[PDB]
């Protein structure tokens, strides 16, 4: 095969626009909507972004 | 140097969905042939991901627009076999009816649509007169016209009003006669057969290649049928017989498509005799939900309501390929479902999207007047074709 | 680390083929702007082509410069040909986008936070 | 559980493990993991190579035929260190039977030309390729496929939003149809639909 | 007194160009095949005059049917591009009159006004033949009151 | 809400952006792309059309949803006027045939019109009124609209005194009634002008550096009470254009010397009024634009066409 | 259909025998509407005493 | 079962290849069964004259969006966001804030008619059945504007036909 | 007959009424500004008060299978008049 | 001798329905000119009319005369101009006219339905409900 052998990190630049700079991303475990009780929403990392402005139209 | 790049054409009168194509050719003949799809594509796959079972039906139904009902029973299926339901015997009927009613409709189109785009402007005419006959009866049935669902998983719901049955009946009654009248229309008329004769065959072992199903396989040897082999509804248990034909010739497959017409009214007729009283939806509460009159004065029936439409019954998780044959051949969806309300990844297959890839081989050996009459010959939407 | 590297196996062959897409791009741009009628001179073309380029040029990994050549190679082999209208040529290039303030009290003075 | 419930048949469950079993014995190089959907669905999972030589084997063999293709495709799926499962679906013309083939991949490694046994493979693969980017080494083209020509990213994976990053219009200055970055008039409202509590017993996993 | 002469005039040209308007269909999905149906023979289009022919040179006005992608767009505005300069866009159908049942993910472009001026949205999906039929009418009901040659007169 | 008082997101396309306006005229050219503009950047706009419902479509793709809203009117009576201003940000004047039309004359045109929508608009209590006019509108005869219109920036300058009142020169762009008229004027005959020779300095602007000034004039403070000009930033040209622009793009009810005088008209008047930087915008030099505008020909090859270059005396 | 002489002569030479439901489906069979308004069976469960929903 | 066509022994035979060269030679099929089968034009055609006849339909059909009151009008909507909830189109908003009297109705409860598919589901979730599918279909709006829906219109709606949709409600309601 | 703006709008059952500020005013300026001219609140207090010699008591709101789902309503306390959730409609136990 | 019956077909409705200057009317109004089939249950100016049963398909059919809303005039015909019971029984909804099974006659219905208001003064405008949002803050009048 030769399978050459590399070692560096590994980026993206065959995806969208300018967004990736400006934009910090968030990881947590949601933490259980305290109005019930049960823990089947947590369990399960999630990733969700820094929100941003919303107007009325 | 020779050759050429020629263009497709925006409509022909009837026109249901646009392609472009490129055709590098000799004179008045056509060496290659390079389709492009993906014209017209609304991204629907990527919308299901977002939306529960309930919701995402609707593109099940509009994917393939022209025959309907049957891709209604394909998702349906889809959820019940993956969902460990079964229907109760009365849904299954109705299912099967509306089924081949659907594939009369996608059949009557398919072949009017294309006698108008190769000439002979009027059998578009004498049986889209009958077709709204058929959209007649939609109405009734589902309360819209075409896109209504009118199917659920865990069963069909709101069954036929009633003294439907005896209109179902009377259209049934003379289609033959109609149907007959079409076939006389051609069908050794010089013009049509002279010009759709040998054009575009297939070897059988290429189609299988290529993957074609449908009256693709029908019409050219290889005899094989999924309503046959595996039946996947009481489909099963009503009589009747398949055409074939040993020229693989695309007239074969013609006559096939008209003679599943003329099965198409067999099974019809069998269908509306053996209907049973049976119910509609399946009882289970969870699945799918209760009438009104449980709805109301009953609590459980209530919650059940409420959550099954805010939330939707969750589908345990797995991986099914379900199909069905639908009047374009074999169709089916890939359900991937994690453990929740919404499906995951869910790609239909559209025949149109196989035998579409077909006219690279089919049209190398004939002009490209005739290579109008290669693609419409096997039934196509562009809007199936696409997803 | 083990891998399945695709048409080279270091950066060597890589640039050697960037080096040919941009060839290949530096040849086909005045056929291109005469071809479509667009309004722009060959020179200015040419120059957001090599920006184009110097976009990514911070690539490290063979493979995804392999693979980013795939897409010039790819989308050069729809301009080559007349497969995409004037529309989209021209879409490379932005006159319709309103200039962005990339200053902090411009940016701060309208974006809230952008 | 009579009524109301699918009937489920042993028979083709036992038949299609047997030959699943054949499949793992006949060919230890390339097979990982051979299961039953208990519905009876067989599904072989395949290292990322021997998709030829499986495929060149599940044509043959004559105790197993496969000659019509159903449909390829692929699953988006993160949290793996490979993204992308590469699923063979097949159905066999003579004994009424479909199995799946299930493989893997990342993005840079690519998949190999399934062309070379189903001539239906052909376009399958470009669609993948467009609306994934899944690389596929030595296709005999490579184009695009239900997205628009001067189009990018690829968008059926899940770091693609359900909105583009461009629409179109049309203005009396360029006279030409033209993009900006999408604007929405109504926001997408998101729904949150997900209950707690474990609806299925069954396919819970371990807790650590 | 010659204004008289003018409205008369304008409900001459008016009336025929009105009484004919024979567009091109677009058809480009779902609506189409109902579209299809407003040409058969129950719902026939013929009555009214109208006729079914396909070219955009020929074109009288244009019904825009089916979901418009954003791949499709541009061709489509030149099919509008190329067209006699007295001319009128129905738009048909959910999808086409503001995006429908997709109206989100990419590909579909919202709404056809984004693309070219629109006059008669007629809702449905598909909009019934009859629908889509009480659509074309009431444009005719707009060319009714053009009243386009008198301001040419300028009074 | 104070004045469409808070912009959001990025502009344009529901973008709130700052202003409402209204635009007179905008039924052709200069509007058009003006309101392009505005919409363009989202911002609400009201444009008052002549009776004419049909031709007004072409400006209905620019404006979104819920902007660019139509209503009748006629400069003739007040309560129009009155009823379209009533809530706006601002509003600008577009206005006047460059031939005289049976009611209307070369007076009233750019004379009342202006009187009445400026008047109406100090009392309807709305600022940065922008009103234009051509360039060196003077006093001194030889062209009557521009006395004519010279007496209407009088006017329009002693009522409502904040206002910008700009002087555009020759506006140079695609349906233009100037460069397109030379191109045009060569049928048979051969005698548009050129008649003495010479004597014949200008300097057309095309139009995208005007519509930009105007659209920077109107979101911009310190743009009001202050008359300015606009300039060609570099071409300058003599009768050499004619030749030119009849050079390139090669070869295939209007009025008498209120036209051809009219085209005939010479001078870049007076170099101190803020020219262009002035209100922060880039300018366009002749040729590329030209090109695209005059299109024509065989279109078949590129080749050079040898730029013009007056620059006479620059 | 409605009264023909000699013209149904003519259909009957050419294209054969007809007139059993003309094309145009237009003569009664109509059905009324919902003569009976409608009542529906309901089937298994929906009972007492036979069933905890874990079996079913 | 296959019962397959176009298999078949065409007779070189004579008396059959008479009837070949008469066939192919005279034209007698194409004239005589064409010509005549279309000669079958007496037949009346099928058309309805739109603006003075309509078409049949059913009392299931879906027309626009009328909200319904109670006998004594209330508002029959209680807010309770399943229409909303279930609107595969996501075309629907609902905010709803407590009245005067305490009871709960909506403020803002808005369709977009462009959006919507006209599904049915809205009619199906509301437990009340506020909002039913009307059966009349009135349209052709000349602005992208108009196809929006108020709270407001959609009373006015309700209010310009109900015993319409009485009629067809009390008609189907024993199906659901 | 609706309370009306000083502008000459006719405020809603939710007060809507735009400021004379607002811009978007415009937006009705040659058309209509439509309200349902018959309010709702204004219907409930025209109901009569219903009376039951029982305790407890029941509301289909008018009639079975149309109507609100059933909920059974406790008139104990006199002091006040028990309303319906759905409905609105008053009732009490008489005396 | 058959066709001595037809030309009574149609010189009996030509003679009997409108009169002389009746076909002429009913002929330019709707180019349909049927054998007039019995009444119809007049309510407004729009009068109906529905057939013996003679056929499917144009079962009943209608003209909408003049001077509904007190606007507009005839030659305006089109839909809407039917009021909500004639949409339903003209349409094949329900066998039963609304004369012989009567609306249920609320209260709070139109008794108008007017016309369709697509152009016109009179046209609908979609707009915001609820009520602002912040309720933005004011300084005081008074100085320091
Ligand atoms: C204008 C008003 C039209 C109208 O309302 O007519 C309805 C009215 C009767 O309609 P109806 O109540 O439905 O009854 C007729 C059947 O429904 C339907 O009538 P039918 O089609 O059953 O009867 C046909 C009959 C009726 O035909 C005629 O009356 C026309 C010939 C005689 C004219 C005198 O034809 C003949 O008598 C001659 C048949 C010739 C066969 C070969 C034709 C070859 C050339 C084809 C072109 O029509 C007439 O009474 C016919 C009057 C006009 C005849 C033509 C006059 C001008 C020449
Ligand atoms: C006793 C003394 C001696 C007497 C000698 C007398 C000898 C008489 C022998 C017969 C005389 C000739 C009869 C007519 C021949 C006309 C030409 C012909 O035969 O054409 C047939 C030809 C066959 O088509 P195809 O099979 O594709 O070609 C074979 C090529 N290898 O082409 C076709 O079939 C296709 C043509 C289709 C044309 C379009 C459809 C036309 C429909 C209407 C036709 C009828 C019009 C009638 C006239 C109207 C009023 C004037
Ligand atoms: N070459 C040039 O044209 C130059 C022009 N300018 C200035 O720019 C202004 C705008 O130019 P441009 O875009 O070409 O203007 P247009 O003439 O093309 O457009 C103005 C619009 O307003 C309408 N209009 C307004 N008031 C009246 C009226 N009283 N009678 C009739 N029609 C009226 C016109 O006709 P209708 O009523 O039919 O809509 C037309 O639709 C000019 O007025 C001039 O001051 C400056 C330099 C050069
Ligand atoms: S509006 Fe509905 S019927 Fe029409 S194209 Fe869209 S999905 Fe198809
Ligand atoms: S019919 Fe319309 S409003 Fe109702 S759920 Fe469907 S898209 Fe939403
Ligand atoms: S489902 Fe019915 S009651 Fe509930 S919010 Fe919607 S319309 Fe109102
Ligand atoms: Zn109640």
């Amino acid at each position: 095969i030769t399978v050459d052998e590399k070692l560096d990190i590994t980026t993206l630049t065959g995806v969208p626009e300018e967004h990736i700079k400006t934009r910090k991303a968030r990881i947590f475990v949601p933490a259980r909507n305290n109005m019930q009780s049960g823990v089947n929403n947590t369990k399960k990392w999630k990733m969700e972004f820094d929100t941003r402005e919303r107007w009325e139209n | 140097v020779s050759n050429l790049t020629l263009n497709f054409g925006p409509q022909h009168p009837a026109a249901h969905g646009v392609l472009r194509l490129v055709m590098e050719l000799s004179g008045e003949m056509v060496r290659k042939c390079d389709p492009h799809i993906g014209l017209l594509h609304r991204g629907t796959e990527k919308l299901i991901e977002y939306k529960t079972y309930l919701q995402a039906l609707p593109y099940f139904d509009r994917l393939d627009y022209v025959s309907m009902m049957c891709n209604e029973q394909a998702y349906s299926l889809a959820v019940e076999k993956l969902l460990n339901i079964q229907p109760p015997p009365r849904a299954q009927w109705i299912r099967v009816l509306f089924g081949e009613i659907t594939r009369l409709l996608n059949h009557i189109m398919a072949v009017t649509t294309h006698a108008l785009d190769i000439g002979a402007m009027t059998p578009f005419f004498w049986m889209f007169e009958e077709r709204e006959k058929m959209f007649e009866f939609y109405e009734r049935v589902s309360g819209a016209r075409m896109h209504a669902a009118y199917v659920r998983p865990g069963g069909v719901h709101q069954d036929l009003p009633l003294g439907l049955m005896d209109d179902i009946y009377e259209f049934s009654k003379n289609f033959s006669l109609r149907i007959d009248e079409l076939e006389e229309m051609l069908t050794n008329n010089r013009i049509w057969r002279n010009r759709t004769v040998d054009i575009g065959v297939v070897t059988a072992e290429d189609a299988l290649n290529y993957g074609f199903s449908g009256v693709m396989l029908r019409g050219s040897g290889i005899q094989w049928d999924l309503r046959k082999t595996q039946p996947y509804d009481v489909y099963d248990q009503v009589e009747f017989d398949v055409p074939i034909g040993s020229r693989g010739d695309c007239y074969d497959r013609y006559l096939c498509r008209v003679e599943e017409m003329r099965q198409s009214i067999r099974i019809i007729s069998q269908c509306l005799n053996k209907m049973p009283p049976g119910e509609i939806k399946v009882d289970d509460a969870k699945v799918s939900p209760p009438k009104r009159a449980e709805m109301k004065t009953s609590m459980e029936s209530l919650i059940h309501h409420f959550k099954l439409y805010t939330e939707g019954y969750q589908v345990p998780p797995g991986a099914t390929y379900t199909a069905i044959e639908a009047p374009k051949g074999e169709f089916g969806v890939y359900l991937v479902s994690d453990g929740s309300s919404r499906p995951y990844r869910c790609k239909i297959k559209a025949p149109g999207f196989a035998h579409l890839a077909g006219l690279d081989k089919m049209s190398k050996g004939h002009m490209l007047a005739d290579v109008v009459a290669i693609i419409g010959t096997q039934d196509i939407v562009f809007g199936e074709v696409d997803r | 680390t083990s891998v399945k590297p695709i048409f080279s196996r270091d950066m060597n062959e890589a640039k050697r083929r960037v080096r040919e897409l941009y060839r290949a791009w530096y040849r086909e741009v005045p056929n291109t702007v005469h071809l479509f009628q667009l309004d722009i001179s060959v020179k200015q073309g040419r120059d957001k082509v090599r920006e184009m380029f110097k976009k990514n040029a911070h690539v490290t990994d063979p493979r995804v410069v392999d693979l980013l050549v795939i897409k010039g190679k790819m989308e050069l082999e729809e301009t080559i040909n007349v497969w995409k209208q004037r529309t989209h040529v021209m879409r490379f290039f932005h006159e319709t986008e309103a200039p962005r303030p990339k200053d902090f009290l411009s940016k701060f003075y309208v974006g809230h936070d952008p | 559980t009579r009524p109301t419930v699918r009937p489920r048949n042993d028979v083709a469950h036992k038949q299609l493990s047997a030959f699943g079993e054949y499949v793992a014995e006949i060919l230890p190089k390339y097979v990982q993991q051979v299961q039953v959907s208990c519905f009876s669905e067989l599904e072989i999972c395949i290292h990322p190579d021997g998709v030829i030589p499986v495929l060149t084997f599940l044509r043959d063999h004559s105790n197993a035929q496969f000659k019509s293709l159903a449909d390829l495709t692929a699953v988006d799926i993160p949290t793996r260190q490979n993204r992308f499962e590469i699923v063979y679906n097949l159905l066999s013309l003579r004994f009424n039977s479909r199995i799946r083939v299930k493989t893997y991949t990342d993005e840079l490694t690519p998949v190999e030309s399934s062309v070379s046994v189903y001539k239906a493979a052909n376009w399958y693969e470009r669609e993948i390729w467009d609306m994934f980017g899944v690389f596929f080494a030595n296709h005999p083209d490579l184009r695009r496929i239900l997205t628009d020509y001067g189009f990018e990213g690829h968008p059926f994976r899940k770091d693609f939003p359900l909105s583009g990053y461009v629409e179109l219009r049309y203005d009396d200055e360029v006279k030409r149809v033209v993009a900006e970055p999408v604007e929405l008039a109504q926001e997408f409202r998101k729904f949150d639909l997900n209950s707690p509590w474990e609806a299925f017993p069954a396919y819970r996993q371990p807790p650590e | 007194r010659g204004e008289y002469v003018v409205a008369k005039l304008d409900d001459l040209i008016n009336w025929a160009r009105r009484s004919s308007l024979w567009p091109m269909t677009f058809g480009l999905a779902c609506c189409a095949v109902e579209m299809m149906h407003m040409a058969a023979p129950r719902y026939d289009m013929d009555r009214f005059g109208v006729v079914f022919r396909a070219s955009p040179r020929q074109s009288d006005v244009m019904i825009v049917a089916g979901t418009l992608t954003n791949k499709m767009a541009p061709a489509l505005r030149k099919v509008y591009d190329q067209m006699p300069e007295p001319r009128y866009v129905v738009s048909m159908g959910s999808c086409a009159n503001g995006g429908g049942y997709y109206h989100y993910s990419y590909s579909v472009v919202r709404g056809c006004d984004r693309i070219v001026p629109v006059d008669i949205y007629v809702p449905g999906c598909p909009p019934t033949a009859e629908a889509l039929l009480y659509g074309i009418l009431q444009l005719q009901k707009k060319i009714k009151r053009e009243k386009r040659l008198r301001i040419w007169y300028r009074r | 809400l104070h004045h469409a008082v808070i912009p959001h997101g990025k502009g344009g396309r529901s973008s709130v952006s700052g202003i409402v306006a209204t635009v007179f005229g905008a039924t052709g050219f200069l509007g058009r792309y003006l309101v392009n503009h505005l919409g363009r950047m989202g911002s609400q706009v009201i444009v008052p059309y002549r009776c004419e419902p049909y031709d007004t479509m072409h400006l209905r793709p620019m404006g979104d949803l819920g902007q660019i809203i139509f209503m009748d009117w006629n400069g003739r009576d007040k309560d129009s006027i009155r009823r379209a201003v009533e809530h706006s940000n601002v509003v600008i004047n577009l206005v006047g045939r460059e031939w005289e039309t049976k009611n209307f004359d070369f007076e009233d045109v750019f004379v009342k019109i202006p009187q009445a929508i400026a008047q109406v608009s100090k009392e309807a209590g709305v600022e940065k009124f922008i009103h234009i006019s051509h360039l060196n509108a003077d006093i001194k005869s030889s062209s009557k609209y521009l006395r004519n219109k010279a007496v209407g920036e009088k006017e329009v300058r002693e009522t409502f005194p904040e206002a910008t009142i700009i002087k555009p020169a020759d506006i140079f762009g695609r349906e233009d009634r100037f460069l397109n008229y030379f191109a045009n004027i060569r049928w048979f005959g051969g005698v548009p002008l050129i008649s003495l020779g010479k004597k014949t300095v200008k300097q057309p602007v095309y139009i995208v550096d005007v519509t930009k000034g105007i659209i920077n004039a109107i979101k911009d403070p310190d743009a009001r009470g202050k008359t300015f000009a606009f300039v060609g930033p570099n071409r300058y040209l003599l009768f050499d254009l004619v030749q030119y622009v009849f050079a390139v793009a090669h070869r295939p009810p209007w009025t008498t010397r209120d036209k051809v005088e009219r085209i005939h008209t010479t001078d870049r008047t007076l170099p101190h009024l803020p020219g262009l930087e002035d209100l922060g915008v880039q300018a366009t030099p002749l040729e590329l634009k030209a090109i695209e505008v005059l299109r024509r020909h065989r279109t078949y090859r590129w080749l050079s066409s040898e730029i013009e270059d007056v620059q006479p005396a620059k | 259909a409605s009264a023909t002489r000699l013209i149904q002569g003519l259909r009957n030479w050419a294209s054969g025998r007809d007139l059993q439901a003309k094309l145009q489906l237009r003569y009664q069979e109509i059905s009324k509407r919902t003569q009976p308004p409608p009542k529906l069976p309901v089937g298994p469960s929906h009972r007492l005493s036979n069933n905890y929903y874990c079996a079913r | 079962t296959y019962k397959y066509v176009n298999l078949r022994e065409p007779s070189m035979d004579m008396k059959s290849v008479t009837d070949r060269a008469a066939q192919t030679l005279l034209w007698t099929e194409l004239i005589r069964g064409l010509g005549m089968t279309l000669s079958y034009l007496f037949r009346e055609p099928a058309t309805i004259n739109y603006p003075f006849e309509k078409g049949p339909l059913s009392p299931r059909f879906r027309g626009e969006h009328a909200l319904r009151r109670y006998p004594s009008g209330e508002e029959r909507c209680i807010a309770c966001k399943l229409c909303e909830a279930v609107c595969p189109a996501q075309a629907i908003t609902i905010e709803a804030e407590p009245r005067a009297d305490g009871s709960r109705r909506t403020t803002r409860y808005d369709i977009d008619m462009t959006k919507c598919i006209y599904c049915g589901f809205c009619q199906e979730a509301c437990p009340v059945d506020a909002i039913v599918e009307g059966p009349n279909f009135e349209f052709s709006t000349e602005t992208h504007e108009e196809l929006l829906y108020n709270k407001e219109k959609l009373l006015n709606n309700g209010d310009k036909w109900e015993a319409e949709i009485a009629a067809n409600i009390q008609a189907d309601y024993l199906y659901r | 007959g609706v309370r009306t703006s000083p502008t000459g709008e006719k405020v809603t059952h939710t007060g809507q009424v735009y400021d004379d500020e607002d811009y978007r005013r415009v937006r009705f300026v040659g058309r209509q500004k439509e309200v349902n001219e018959n309010f709702a609140i204004d219907l409930i207090a025209e109901q009569p008060v219903s009376q039951v010699g029982s305790r407890v008591i029941s509301c289909d709101g008018g009639g079975g299978a149309l109507g609100h789902p059933r909920v059974y309503i406790n008139l104990d306390k006199e002091t006040k008049t028990g309303t319906c959730g759905y409905c609105g409609l008053q009732f009490r136990q008489q005396h | 001798m058959e066709l001595l019956q037809v030309l009574k077909r149609g010189l009996q409705q030509v003679s009997g329905h409108g009169g002389l200057r009746g076909y002429l009317r009913v002929l330019f109004r709707a180019n349909d000119v049927r054998v007039g089939t019995l009444v119809g249950e007049d309510k407004y100016g729009n009068k109906y009319y529905e057939d013996n049963k003679q056929f499917f398909g144009r079962h009943r059919w209608v003209i909408y005369t003049t001077e509904m809303n007190g606007k507009n005039t005839f030659w305006d015909v089109d839909g809407s101009m039917v009021p909500p019971e004639w949409h339903r029984w003209l349409h094949c909804m329900t066998d039963d006219p609304p004369t012989v099974k009567p609306p249920t006659a609320r209260k709070f219905i139109w008794t108008n339905h007017k016309f369709n208001l697509s152009g016109t003064p009179q046209q609908y405008v979609p707009y915001s409900t609820t009520r602002k949002k912040i309720q933005e803050w004011v300084p005081p009048s008074t100085p320091y």
